[PDB]
């Protein structure tokens, strides 16, 4: 079946993202995941941000930097060539009525079935802080199983980080 | 709300006074505290930081050689004396505290609810 | 008072994992955060730099203002405060080159930082990483005057590393683990 694996560093910066745009009581902020999709599990090792901004009265009106998207993802290939753009994350907390459409959007720069990752920044939780859905037509968001990986250098870091 | 902040009204030009915070800590920890102000239509701005032990403080650049931050330790107080008061510093004044020994607003942990400074652009002292 | 870095959350991952994946070649990038106290130095954030060894030559000046233009776009808009670079299974140390492309950064600023990270001795389940400036020009402190010496010797000296954490982040932190 298909199961998701999340870094831990996707999350945190998802949430540096979140507190540093001082990111208002109801509103979201939305980035890029990359990582591997290329097997039954896909996997989420990176993320950036990205300027981000919709109407808080008004739903269908939003407007995702498209120039930004490729601007950094050619950035990031500088850097590690096997880190591909897989999807797109929120803040959430919950989906909204737009996300099928901007999910569309994204589409055209991955090379899979986009992965949208809902990151709880509320912190108003007992465990893993983060959902993982698929668009499927069987249009609407599957929900998929998600665990945390990330290499050993990464999982040494965050014991450091608990310890110190 | 874990901290409380009092001091703070109407003051003239020229004038003086003194900002205090009280922190209950019954859930959050803190090594650091600090103020900030935030004017209407602005982004809150890093006034003064300092350290519960040491007490070794910091100033953003607007704010020296007039504003003096220090602490009461065991009575868990931080104070903000504000001296040589401007119309321009005219804010709502927030105590916050955490970990992060700096100017970052994000960083912090737990913040008031603020207090009102207002300094007459009319009335001097 | 030591003078002290501050490492966060994402600066340090960031710098394993990119340490990590450049093993067996130097990695190289930048730190963004603030110079406070005298004694304090916050590393809010990193960013790699492209491979091409580490040295001045390594640091791609088009990369990094596009880099620093498109994060302050996304709300991140810190100085550099200074450099990091791996070195896989040497120690934490500076050599004659690393020194050379510190003296580059102090110029820019006195205060630059210089951290140093060993993934591969990392994974021993201790994270290996230190900082370091250059030293240029009755009662007292046998240790320090110590490091001083050796300092001297050499031509950098050592910082103490502590690591910063929000109260989220360490909430965040607890369910990753
Ligand atoms: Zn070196």
């Amino acid at each position: 079946h298909e199961k998701v694996t999340i870094a831990p560093l996707v999350l945190l910066s998802a949430l540096d993202h979140y507190e540093r745009t001082q990111t208002k009581e109801n509103k979201r902020c939305v980035g890029v995941i990359l990582g591997d999709a290329n097997s039954s599990t896909i996997r989420v090792t990176n993320s950036f941000a990205l300027p981000f901004e919709e109407d808080e009265k008004n739903s269908d009106v939003w407007f995702l930097d498209h120039n930004y998207i490729e601007n950094m993802n050619e950035m990031c290939k500088k850097i590690n060539a096997k880190e591909k753009l897989i999807g797109w994350y929120h803040s959430g907390p919950k989906l909204r009525a737009s996300d099928l459409k901007i999910n569309e959007l994204f589409k055209k720069y991955t090379q899979n079935n986009p992965l949208l990752l809902i990151v709880d920044v509320k912190q108003q939780g007992v465990g893993l802080p983060t959902d993982a859905y698929v668009a499927i037509e069987q249009k609407t968001f599957l929900h998929l199983p998600c665990t945390i990986e990330a290499e050993e250098a990464e999982e040494i870091g965050v014991e450091h980080l608990l310890r110190g | 709300v874990q901290l409380q902040e009092s001091g703070g009204g109407l003051v003239p030009a020229g004038g003086s006074l003194r900002l205090s915070c009280v922190d209950s800590g019954r859930t959050f920890s803190s090594t650091v505290m600090a103020w900030f102000r935030q004017a209407p239509g602005k982004e809150r701005e890093f006034v003064a930081t300092i350290r519960w032990s040491g007490g070794n403080t910091y100033y953003a650049d607007s704010v020296k050689g007039r504003f003096t931050i220090s602490r009461d330790n065991a009575r868990n107080t931080v104070y903000l004396q504000m001296n040589s008061l401007k119309p321009e510093d005219t804010a709502v004044y927030y105590c916050a505290g955490g970990t992060y020994y700096g100017t970052l607003s994000y960083k912090y942990d737990f913040w008031g609810r603020g207090t009102q400074v207002t300094v007459s652009s009319h009335h001097h002292h | 008072t030591k003078e002290t870095v501050y490492i966060s959350s994402i600066a340090l991952l960031k710098m394993l994992k990119h340490g990590r994946a450049g093993v067996p070649m130097e990695v190289m990038g930048l730190m963004l955060g603030e110079f406070v106290d005298d004694y304090t130095v916050n590393v809010v954030d990193v960013f790699a730099m492209p491979q091409s060894g580490v040295s001045v030559e390594a640091v791609d000046d088009v990369f990094q203002a596009k880099m620093m233009d498109m994060l302050k776009q996304t709300g991140r808009d810190q100085m550099v405060v200074g450099w990091y670079h791996s070195h896989p299974g040497f120690g934490c140390w500076l050599s004659s080159v690393d020194v050379n492309t510190q003296k580059s950064f102090e110029q820019l600023n006195s205060r630059a930082v210089a951290v140093v990270v060993d993934p591969i001795q990392s994974v021993k389940g201790k994270v290996v990483i230190d900082a370091f400036r250059l030293i240029d020009t009755g009662l007292l402190n046998k240790a320090n005057i110590q490091a001083l010496i050796h300092g001297l010797n050499r031509h950098y000296y050592s910082l103490n590393i502590d690591y910063h954490k929000t109260a989220k982040e360490t909430k965040m932190l607890m369910n990753l683990h």
